[PDB]
RNA sequence: CCCAUAGUAGGCCUAAAAGCAGCCACCAAUUAAGAAAGCGUUCAAGCUCAACACCCACUACCUAAAAAAUCCCAAACAUAUAA
């Protein structure tokens, strides 16, 4: 997870899921691509 | 909501509302398969058997065709087109040759079609060839 | 059995 | 197609489908018949046998799995949507997987 | 190292011969029949630049096969960017 | 203008209507009549 | 059957010569000698000039007012050039190169002692104004992506238009001006001095009609 | 409706589908004209989170909202329905609808809070532990904002931040 | 899986790049080649030919050899040895309708064409299609002494474009 | 979501350039698929996108945060007719 006031998909695994109040980017096929809203 | 002005029908439909027409006009069996998922090769490999014998297969959007036979004397063959339809034509009769060809491929279902302006099912076909 | 401006 | 043939069919000694392709209620069956007979499914287990039966004789239309291990799912698609079917199918895959080995 | 064979330049040869027709060694030259041998069609193809979506008549899948390589060009350039 | 659809494969035999009308005529003429029909029906189907 | 439709041409369209941005630079060739005032009601109010598209579809419209110095024009130019495609797409420039001096007294110094050293040359805009202009034989789609880019990198609020969208833009305020519900307009208040209100306001609000405050632009002000 | 059922008979599993009773829209709206539910009734911004006559029919069984294809609501009022019962499932009014749990599973007891009007899910909501100046202070939302333009009996409107 | 490269007659070697693919993938170089020389024996040698090794799981391989590429006979046809650098706008080639009919007979009988059963018409239409992409332009009707005129302009122009390349190399040697 | 065969590895340059280092063309087979829009390969393979078929996705096309030092800081409240 890295802090990101703007998230984005950077493939096409990554899928947008809002858990505990805020906005997630979750991908299994990277997880560096995992990103939590600011 | 006011109604949309009805969109005029596109040049390529009245061409394939022709061709319909003209198939179904100029063949006298018309057979009506499952265009099932082949791979390329296979379906490619499975027209140029057909072909030996001069058996075409067309395919027709669903929308175009039902439209067609809605209004013309086939109404009877509308519910056969539920999904992917290829057509297996031929300008006469060679049931035999195409029930052969058919047979190769255990999934591939015959559903029926029209032989001699006569509506026929699966076994109409299996006992026309014989 | 409702009138045009009827309310449930 | 891609959705099962993720899981495969290794499990699964036989799959018939009978429909009656003049009835009004074989779409949901007819669909899952294109589904289980896509290269890729066909391809992940060759020992499978997908049986597409045509009638008509008026009857409701089904579905006849017949798995390795001596099981069988009767699915009726009189009534039934091809994802329910599919969803089903895919299940009874996982659970004779695990059994069998 | 590896390269074609050697081609013809004989101008009465190359216009009275095809002369890479015949590929096998024992085989001779495939001679070029008389212009009355050939069918109609072979002297009615278009030896031009491709017709134009104005040229080609709306009503025949030649104009909507244009018609839709011009909507992938389009596509194409739009979606280099994004 | 709209074709039947196909019988049932289990339905017993259906003949059309429209045969039923030359079944009968057939039987109402005389064999003399049908023997010359049939001597040039042999010579037109060939 | 998906219904196609004709692709738009560009047939007619011709490229220049010089297609990318050319460089700015720093300061003007001959340095200026006399020291200027701040003069900031150049960067305030509408823009008078540079409005309207000249050769080409697209370009960058000015939302704020600010002053552009030669930093922010190396940032317009290697983006904008290093993201167009050159055969297809030509670029101007709309703003002039940096000509108004900023003076700068050193560092540690007390209030007093004359007016500082001339330091760096800016150039003023006003809100409306097209900063950059873009043509060729491309959709606004196809530019839009590093346009933006660039404008969000302006020291001022700025956007991405074309001839349609711009002139959607001043279709849709006129509108609302005609549309709007409200009784009472700042421009009626104001011209009219009702309650005062003058004590409180500018000169320049008879004019501006509450829209600019500052630099800036409100576009949600009718 | 149509059920499914699963019955497992000599080691061999039949899968079918039987159609059930479904009910009917009531005859004579009283505003044929209207194009969805809501407004065929007249019931457009005259109905709240605690109307659960009205909530309860376009949930399914377990507490789910349905889709908007299916019940024929527009955009605005699928969503005003879809906020209202969120509220009613947390202020406790659809006691018949809740979650369907697994067998062998029984929820350990949690300290009971009786609430209602609540925006957002308990578990995700921090403390307010610097409540901020008079100026900029920091509210706890209370209602829904797709609610706004409910009809007001009040010379005051809704207060949807305390 | 299918390995797909065009391979000359008679003239297969172990070496790259064919070789490297064969041996990633497990089969024996040396047999393919023994194997494709044999079967292309009667065919002259450089003339470059699709092949198709088809690669089963055991790793034994069977080779589908299919016609000779269009470029090679339409640039036998040219007696022309290598295409236009700027099509269009040079003419490397001249060749006739009946060049192109003689070309597609032979190239028609080729699994591509021959397995989708289209009229010879179809074949001919595609082969003009490449030829303008090689520079080469299709004449309703050739003369001797008009393919004569054209090779006599034809080789000025190569003769100057040497001579351009050899100035662009000689200037590089000088860089 | 679904799905992908083919003239052909277009020619050129290049040790190699095979849709995808560059230059030119950008025609054509199949009902349908760009001489290729994005990844990838030393070059190839390989994964997508634009195609067909299937068929109501029946898309919004406005953006978006937070940290300080003694101890948060009125209490509270969505419902009864604008006064
Ligand atoms: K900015
Ligand atoms: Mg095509
Ligand atoms: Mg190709
Ligand atoms: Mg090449
Ligand atoms: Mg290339
Ligand atoms: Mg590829
Ligand atoms: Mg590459
Ligand atoms: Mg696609
Ligand atoms: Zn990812």
């Amino acid at each position: 997870f890295k802090n990101k006031t703007v998230l984005k998909k950077r493939c096409k695994d990554c899928y947008l899921v809002k858990r505990r109040g805020r906005w997630y980017v979750y991908c299994k096929t990277h997880p560096r691509h995992k990103q939590r809203q600011m | 909501s006011p109604p949309s002005p009805p969109q005029e029908e596109i040049g390529l439909i009245r061409l394939l509302r022709r061709e319909i027409a003209a198939v179904f006009q100029d063949n006298r069996m018309i057979a009506v398969c499952q265009n099932v998922a082949l791979s390329a090769e296979d379906k490619l490999l499975m027209r140029h058997q057909l072909r030996k014998h001069k058996i075409l297969m067309k395919v027709f959007p669903n929308q175009v065709l039902k439209p067609f036979l809605e209004d013309s004397k086939y109404q009877n063959l509308l519910p056969l087109f539920v999904g992917h339809n290829m057509l297996l034509v031929s300008e006469e009769p060679k049931v035999k040759e195409m029930v052969r060809i058919l047979r190769t491929v255990p999934f591939l279902p015959l559903l029926g079609g029209c032989i001699d302006d006569t509506i026929l099912s699966r076994q109409g076909f299996i006992n026309y060839s014989k | 059995s409702y009138l045009p401006g009827y309310v449930p | 197609a891609a959705a099962l043939a993720r899981l495969g069919l290794r499990p699964v000694k036989q799959v018939r489908v009978q429909f009656c392709p003049f009835e009004k209620n074989v779409e949901s069956t007819r669909t899952f018949l294109q589904t289980v007979s896509s290269e890729k499914v066909r391809s992940t287990n060759l020992n499978c046998s997908v049986i597409a039966d045509v009638r008509h004789d008026g009857s409701e239309p089904c579905v006849d799995v017949l798995f390795g291990d001596g099981h069988r799912l009767i699915m009726r698609g009189a009534h039934l949507t091809a994802l329910e079917m599919l969803t089903a199918f895919a299940s009874h895959i996982r659970a004779r997987d695990a059994a069998g080995s | 190292a590896l390269k074609d064979p050697d081609v013809c330049t004989d101008p009465v040869q190359l216009t009275t011969y095809a002369m890479g027709v015949n590929i096998y060694k024992e085989g001779q030259d495939v001679p070029l029949k008389p212009d009355a041998e050939y069918p109609e069609w072979l002297f009615e193809m278009n030896l031009g630049p491709p017709k134009t979506l104005e040229e080609l008549d709306p009503e025949s899948r030649e104009y909507w096969r244009r018609l839709r390589k011009q909507n992938i060009w389009r596509h194409n350039r739009l979606s280099k960017n994004k | 203008e709209a074709l039947a659809g196909a019988p049932l494969d289990n339905a017993p035999k259906e003949y059309p209507p429209k045969i039923q009308q030359l079944v009968q005529d057939i039987a109402s003429l005389t064999l003399l009549e049908i023997s010359d029909l049939n001597e040039l029906l042999k010579k037109t189907l060939k | 059957v998906k219904t196609l439709l004709p692709v738009p041409s560009f047939e007619d369209v011709s490229i220049p010569e010089k297609p990318k941005l050319r460089f700015i630079e720093r300061a003007p060739l001959v340095p200026k000698v006399r020291r200027e005032p701040k003069n900031l009601s150049d960067i305030r109010g509408p823009s008078t000039e540079a409005t309207e598209f000249t050769e080409g579809n697209f370009a960058i419209l000015a939302l704020g007012g600010g002053y552009l110095h030669w930093g922010h024009f190396e940032m317009m130019r290697l983006t904008i050039n290093r993201s167009m495609d050159p055969k297809n797409m030509f670029a101007i420039w709309r703003v002039p190169a940096p000509f108004k001096p900023i003076t700068r007294k050193s560092v540690g110094h007390r209030m007093g002692g004359g007016k500082g050293a001339i330091d760096h040359y800016v150039t003023p805009v006003k809100a409306g104004r097209l900063v950059v202009e873009m043509g060729g034989r491309c959709e606004f789609e196809e530019v839009q992506g590093f346009l933006d880019q660039v404008a969000h990198k302006l020291p001022f609020a700025a956007k991405a238009v074309s001839r349609g969208t711009l002139e959607k833009m001043r279709k849709d305020q006129e509108e609302r001006e005609r549309n709007n519900q409200n009784p009472w307009t700042f421009e009626r208040i104001a011209t009219a001095n009702m309650l005062g209100i003058r004590k409180v306001l500018s000169p320049y609000d008879l004019t501006h009609k509450g829209k600019y405050w500052g630099k800036f632009y409100m576009p949600k002000r009718v | 409706f149509r059920e499914v059922v699963e019955t497992q008979e000599g080691k061999t599993t039949i899968i079918e589908g039987r159609i059930t009773a479904t009910p009917k829209e009531s005859p004579n709206p009283p505003n044929p004209s209207g194009q969805c539910p809501i407004c065929r009734w007249n019931l457009k911004h005259k109905y709240n989170y605690d109307d659960v006559l009205l909530l309860s029919q376009f949930i399914r069984p377990h507490g789910g909202m349905l889709p908007r294809k299916i019940t024929g609501l527009c955009q605005e009022e699928h969503r005003k329905i879809e906020e209202c019962v969120k509220m009613a499932h947390r202020a406790g009014l659809l006691p018949n609808h809740r979650p369907r749990l697994p067998e062998g599973v029984v929820p350990k007891s949690k300290p009971q809070l009786n609430r209602y009007l609540t925006r957002w899910a308990p578990g995700s909501v921090k403390p307010i532990y610097k409540k901020g100046p008079r100026w900029n202070r920091v509210r706890m939302p209370v209602g829904s904002p797709l609610l706004r333009d409910n009809v007001c009996y009040s010379r005051t409107p809704w207060k949807l931040y305390h | 899986g299918v390995i797909r490269a065009i391979v000359r007659a008679g003239l297969a070697m172990p070496g790259p790049p064919l070789g490297p693919v064969l041996g990633q993938r497990g089969v024996s170089i040396n047999q393919f080649c023994k194997e494709f020389n044999e079967r292309t024996k009667d065919i002259k040698e450089g003339i470059p030919l699709p092949t198709k090794i088809l690669v089963k799981p055991d790793r034994t391989f069977e080779i589908k050899i299919g016609q000779p590429t269009v470029s090679y006979f339409l640039k036998a046809a040219a007696g022309i040895e290598k295409g236009a650098r700027q099509t269009g706008k040079e003419v490397a080639g001249l060749v006739t309708l009946k060049h192109v009919y003689e070309i597609a007979r032979i190239k028609a009988q080729d699994e591509a064409f021959a397995l989708q059963d289209v009229p010879l018409s179809s074949v001919v239409r595609s082969i003009i299609g490449s030829a303008r992409s090689l520079g080469i332009r299709v004449v309703k009707d050739l003369s001797s002494e008009e393919l004569a005129a054209f090779q006599k302009e034809r080789a000025i122009f190569l003769a100057a474009q040497k001579e351009a390349d050899l100035a662009a190399q000689e200037e590089a040697a000088k860089k």
